[PDB]
């Protein structure tokens, strides 16, 4: 629809400075192509009609003089329009990363990693490869219609009208091709993207499409996809099939008007003969750049489709931000002062989170238990204020978390997620992030508290050894370890454990949290986990099910105090 | 980067050849539209030739001789106009000839429009041609993707495939429906004009086809000038790709920590270097198009400048020079992008090789219609060495007994060949050295989709397809009720959490909702497999991501309690699967140990090394 053009009145608006020179220079550059024939035709008018062969070399020296101009000004125009180009690209891009990192995890989740980044590094791209045609090649045919009707007029007041009435019914035409085959073009492009995913997914099944025979489905729907893409390709093959005969019979007819109209003329001595010239190259010129630009254009739905997502991207908000003065203690500990807490997605039926109130003191450890599916995942998010509770609330050392300085809570926050992921690079430049200036004994006492210190020292080159992104080099767990130590780094007041301990062994775990209590006595731990025996050495811990608590106390009481846990305590027995 | 130029070339044509009558009937079309298309000019100069002469015929006076006119002009001087004279026909004192002018322009309006209609009809049936055998190629795509055995999925990379199955056919519908046409057109064009040029003047033919040698050589040294500035600014948007990838996967680790002023300085850094890198690329690739315009209106220059000059001298008409400026212009037409189509055609050449390589490879063995279908439910291995590639015999020498009704389980360390041996229960990879018997049958002997309908299979990772929850699900048996489909829901304890999502049943699962994890996709992948109702279920660490509490009630609900059907369970903690039927311990293929859960602890095997070593935290 119209987000294109919004966006792009939006964003190109600061290079006013430099696509009006591209388009004075295209302007120039098309009226000295003009210029071109009409000395051509001045040549014959009085060169040819005198027979002076001088006239003939000093027009072609003018002729030269013509071209070389034209050329010098068309390459100035290509230039300045691709650096425009790149600067819009620039631009767009830049402002889209710094909008986007202003979304929380909701708004992650909501539109997707992978699509986030294809949107943000593809589309862009697209949408610049339009500007950068548009702005260099496809603005030749309307400055080519008005460099031959402004010509036509310079030439003669006569002749010159059957010139301005032919062009428009060309404009018209072409015109009227376009807004029908437009949204074919866009119905293309959503038909192609619906066949890329089928497709996309029977390749990433083909194991379980096998096993469930569900052949005879695959291949209708398979079928019905490509017969519907089918029926699409053979609207917008009418339209394109449609789309150069009517331009070239338009051209021709103008011709042989104009030779029919400018013969009488010329027997009245009103007209010269090499106005005739001059005026069919300016219909080939006209015919040349119309069918060009009018191809070039199959472009502009990819930059409709693309401008479509950037929208969806730019005008989805935050939800989440500081309350423009919140509250600075400077000097947080562990309180987590749940209460009455509630979470809720919009339309749904059951909660996340419902009526749960726990609290921690200044040091003491928690953990929290459960089924999957119980909302365990989304809890820690809450604290760390990920996402904001519905109607209920969660207190740090007695104020809401919501009322508290994000930056710095982050700061005060140690947290572990369960999608233990790397940034590509190394270890000591990944570990960094928890203190971003710490030394390398730190790093090694980190690694020996993260009981990772032994595989990090048996790499030959020393803790300082490369990571792919994700951690995808390491065996497993041992992402989650380093993530352990990238948390202990930091000496977090709170501490955030969610299932990262699921990956690990008993040993390790058990090894971890030994070194944990050691070291992190003071500051406050709170654990998620699946496993009974990671969570048995807790202070305290809190059982809940279906988004609701449903048992607190201590491993020792809850063994009997609730079945609900002794339905793990038998699970996890032999 | 291609490879194969004629033999693909050839090969494509041959996917379109098979219209026979109809694919010549198109080319005599366009060749004779390019060709009337090409003659028109030609009346049109002859014409105004016409014209010409009854206006400079008028000065002169009437009833003279051509000669006696042309030697009364020379004799007062003129010389140059008396050559014009004499090369060019007029009996002098005689008007312009309506009548005739009349009939050159109506018959040259006539047959423009018969060559526009001619045009359309054929652009009209290549365009259904393409289109209907773009179809049968993409069916044929598909077809095979049905036929391939896995191994041949198995061993490549990930993406490789989808893009040569998604993205290269996109290549060739843009690069074959584009060339057919316009290059067709193109080289129809350049031949027809170059012969009727010819046949109009050989040195204006000379002036204006030394373009070609010069086209040819500034775009292949404006792209080799460019080349390095390109691959720098591929390699840059790599870059920038890859620092998206890290900052947005992990975005929740980059706003812990607060790390978003230092990833959004370097993210500006190198997005200002790509704007350079691509300004100056850019640049470079899109000043092709001026440097061969101006060689052409070099050309142009030339062209008019000699063909005044020989108008002069008389030895050719007005109309002609028209027509050849009109023909030098069409003519400068496809050489402006003629590098365009060359570029798009060797990429769809590449792709078409790549298509056609993987449209020729080996299909699945042609399975019998055996039709053999299971009753009790009993199982039998025997010596089967499977192998990836000779020389890893990852399985070996397994004997593996399960009466029917049972829930035999396997142990063993991770990547020991669990996932290979599920596969040899499918016949995804066939057997070496073994026999396999499914209630005293050989799967050899019975046809693939029959055994597949009957078993019942979820891998050690999910699959889910674009659609919502509810039609994963069903995904199991179509034909089968919403009541069915919440009845396995709330067997397989997915509605739990489905109420929790924005709209249960129905989120899009290519759309994450967040609180859509991996433990809970596993459920939605093990539901979908409890709709088939499998008499041979095999759970192949299917509950890896969700707690153990849950994976016990569900195996208690569907596998223990269901004893009509045998089952096979594998899971990484032994808890899971305690008193499940005898179990099985298995280390790098090479079976070592079977027997129940009381059996095989109170036997000092390596069952009861990781049972006792693990539990009580010894290292
Ligand atoms: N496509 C493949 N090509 C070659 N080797 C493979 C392929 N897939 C798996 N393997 C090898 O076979 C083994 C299979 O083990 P696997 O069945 O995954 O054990 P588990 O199921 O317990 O993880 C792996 O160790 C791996 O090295």
């Amino acid at each position: 629809s119209n987000m294109l053009w919004a966006l792009l009145r939006q964003y190109v608006r600061p290079y006013r400075w430099l696509l009006a020179v591209v388009a004075v220079l295209q302007v120039i550059s098309n009226m000295a192509s003009l210029y071109l024939p009409t000395v051509n035709a001045a040549i014959i008018d009085d060169g040819v009609a005198k027979g002076d062969t001088a006239r003939i070399v000093e027009l072609g020296a003018v002729m030269l003089g013509v071209t070389a101009l034209q050329v010098v000004c068309a390459v100035g125009a290509v230039f300045f329009g691709a650096r425009a180009a790149t600067g819009f690209g620039h631009d767009l891009r830049a402002a889209v990363f710094t909008h986007v990192t202003t979304f929380s995890a909701e708004e992650a989740g909501r539109f997707g990693a992978a699509s986030l980044l294809t949107r943000t590094t593809n589309d862009v791209g697209h949408i610049q490869q339009l500007v950068q045609l548009t702005v260099t090649m496809l603005i030749t045919a309307p400055i080519m219609s008005i460099g031959g009707i402004f010509m036509a007029l310079h030439q003669d007041a006569g002749l010159s009208w059957l010139l301005l009435v032919s062009v428009p019914v060309l404009g018209l035409a072409n015109y009227w091709i376009i807004r029908h085959l437009m949204p074919v073009f866009t119905r293309m492009q959503s038909l192609i993207d619906g066949i890329n995913r089928v497709l996309r997914d029977q390749l990433s099944g083909i194991r379980v499409i096998r096993a469930f025979a569900r052949e005879p489905l695959e291949r209708v729907r398979f079928a019905e996809a490509n017969q519907t893409l089918s029926d699409s390709a053979l609207e917008a093959g009418r339209w394109q099939a449609l789309m150069l005969p009517v331009t070239t019979l338009v051209i021709n007819v103008s011709s042989v008007a104009l030779i029919w109209f400018g013969g009488l003329r010329i027997d009245a001595g009103q007209m010269q003969v090499g106005s005739l010239i001059a005026f069919l190259a300016y219909f080939m010129q006209i015919l040349m750049a119309v069918l060009m630009a009018t191809f070039m254009l199959v472009i502009f739905p990819r930059a409709a489709v693309c401008a479509d997502r950037i929208g969806e991207v730019l005008s989805t908000q935050t939800a989440i931000t500081n309350p423009a003065d919140p509250v600075r203690p400077a000097a947080i500990a562990g309180d987590i002062g749940v209460h009455d807490a509630t979470f809720c997605y919009p339309g749904a039926d059951r909660p996340v989170l419902q009526d749960v109130s726990f609290t921690v003191p200044r040091g003491t450890t928690t953990a929290v238990v459960g089924s999957t599916g119980s909302g365990k995942s989304t809890l820690i998010s809450l604290i760390c204020r990920l996402y904001d509770v519905t109607s209920g609330s969660l207190r740090i050392d007695g104020v809401d978390v919501r009322d508290l300085d994000i930056e710095q809570l982050w700061s005060a926050i140690g947290l572990v997620p369960q999608r233990g992921y790397l940034f590509s690079g190394t270890v000591a430049e990944n570990l960094r992030y928890g203190r971003a200036d710490a030394t390398d004994d730190e790093m090694w006492e980190a690694l020996r508290v993260a009981a990772a210190a032994d595989f990090v020292r048996a790499h030959p080159q020393g803790l300082d050894m490369p990571v792919a992104q994700g951690g995808i080099n390491f065996s497993g767990g041992q992402r989650q370890r380093l993530a352990i130590a990238r948390a202990v780094i930091r000496r977090p007041a709170i501490y955030l454990f969610d299932d990262a301990f699921s990956a690990l062994d008993v040993h390790t775990d058990a090894r971890v949290r030994d070194a944990l209590r050691e070291v992190a006595a003071d500051a406050t731990v709170v654990i998620v986990s699946q496993r009974i025996s990671t969570v048995i050495e807790a202070d305290q811990v809190v059982v809940i099910d279906d988004g609701r608590v449903v048992g607190i106390g201590t491993h020792d009481t809850l063994l009997a105090d609730c079945p609900i846990y002794a339905e793990f305590a038998e699970s996890q027995a032999l | 980067r291609t490879r194969d130029f004629k033999g693909s070339a050839i090969r494509l044509a041959r996917r379109l050849l098979p219209q026979r009558a109809l694919t010549l009937a198109v080319i005599l079309l366009g060749v004779g539209g390019i060709a009337i298309g090409v003659i028109g000019p030609r009346i049109l100069g002859h014409a105004t030739d016409l014209l010409f002469n009854g206006v400079i015929g008028r000065e002169l006076p009437a009833g003279l001789t051509k000669e006696q006119a042309v030697e009364a002009a020379r004799a007062r001087g003129d010389g140059t106009f008396a050559d014009l004279l004499s090369g060019m026909d007029i009996v002098p004192g005689q008007g312009v000839d309506f009548g005739a002018v009349g009939r050159t322009l109506a018959l040259a309006l006539g047959l423009y429009l018969v060559a526009a209609l001619l045009v359309w009809v054929q652009a009209r049936l290549l365009n259904v041609t393409v289109q209907r055998t773009m179809v049968a190629l993409r069916a044929e795509v598909q077809e095979k993707i049905h036929r391939l055995p896995l191994s041949y999925f198995d061993s490549r990379q990930r993406g490789e495939v989808l893009s040569r199955v998604t993205n290269d056919v996109d290549n060739i519908q843009n690069s074959v429906s584009m060339t057919i046409s316009q290059l067709l057109t193109s080289v129809l064009t350049v031949f027809a004009v170059l012969v009727m040029m010819l046949t109009i003047s050989p040195l204006l033919t000379l002036f204006t086809v030394v373009t070609v040698p010069a086209s040819l050589w500034v775009t292949r040294w404006i792209t080799r000038r460019s080349q390095p500035l390109f691959v720098a600014q591929w390699r840059n948007t790599g870059r920038l790709a890859a620092h998206l990838e890290e900052t947005y996967s992990g975005f929740t680790i980059v706003k812990t920590f607060g790390h978003r002023e230092a990833a959004a300085g370097k993210f500006a850094e190198l997005n200002s270097e790509t704007q350079q890198s691509s300004f100056g690329a850019q640049f470079f690739s899109g000043l092709v198009s001026p440097a061969t315009m101006f060689i052409g209106n070099l050309s142009y220059v030339a062209v008019a400048v000699v063909g005044g000059l020989q108008v002069a001298t008389g030895q050719i008409t007005l109309g002609s020079i028209q027509a050849f400026i009109q023909y030098v212009r069409q003519f400068n037409q496809p050489l402006t992008q003629v590098a365009g189509m060359y570029n798009t055609l060797q990429s769809g050449i590449a792709s078409a090789e790549r298509v056609f390589d993987l449209l020729d490879t080996e299909e699945e063995s042609a399975d019998s219609p055996r039709r053999a279908d299971v009753r009790t439910g009993r199982v039998e291995f025997e010596h089967v060495s499977f192998s990836y590639v000779p020389g890893t015999p990852v399985i070996e020498d397994l004997s593996l007994v399960a009466e029917p009704g049972s829930t035999v389980a396997i142990v063993g360390p991770t990547g020991a060949g669990k996932t290979t041996l599920v596969n040899l229960l499918m016949r995804f990879y066939d057997v070496d050295s073994g026999r396999i018997t499914i209630d005293g049958v050989d799967i050899a002997s019975v046809s693939r989709e029959s055994l597949r309908a009957s078993i019942g299979m979820v891998l050690q990772d999910t699959w889910l397809f674009a659609g919502t929850i509810y039609d994963n699900i069903a995904y199991g048996r179509p034909d089968a009720d919403e009541d069915e489909v919440i009845e396995a829901a709330t067997a397989a304890y997915v509605d739990r959490f489905v109420h929790t999502l924005p709209n249960g049943y129905d989120t899009r699962v290519d759309d994450d909702g967040g609180a859509i994890s991996a433990g809970e996709k596993q459920l939605i992948t093990i539901a979908r497999a409890v709709l088939a109702r499998p008499k041979l279920l095999v759970l192949d660490e299917a509950t890896s991501s969700v707690d153990t509490r849950t994976e016990l009630l569900i195996a208690h609900a569907m596998a223990e309690l269901r004893r009509d059907r045998t089952s096979f369970i594998i899971a990484h903690r032994l808890s899971t699967i305690r008193d499940a039927d005898l179990i099985l311990v298995m280390d790098s293929g090479r079976i070592i140990e079977r027997g129940t859960h009381e059996e095989l602890l109170a036997r000092h095997g390596r069952y009861w090394e990781m049972t006792r070593v693990h539990l009580g935290g010894i290292k």
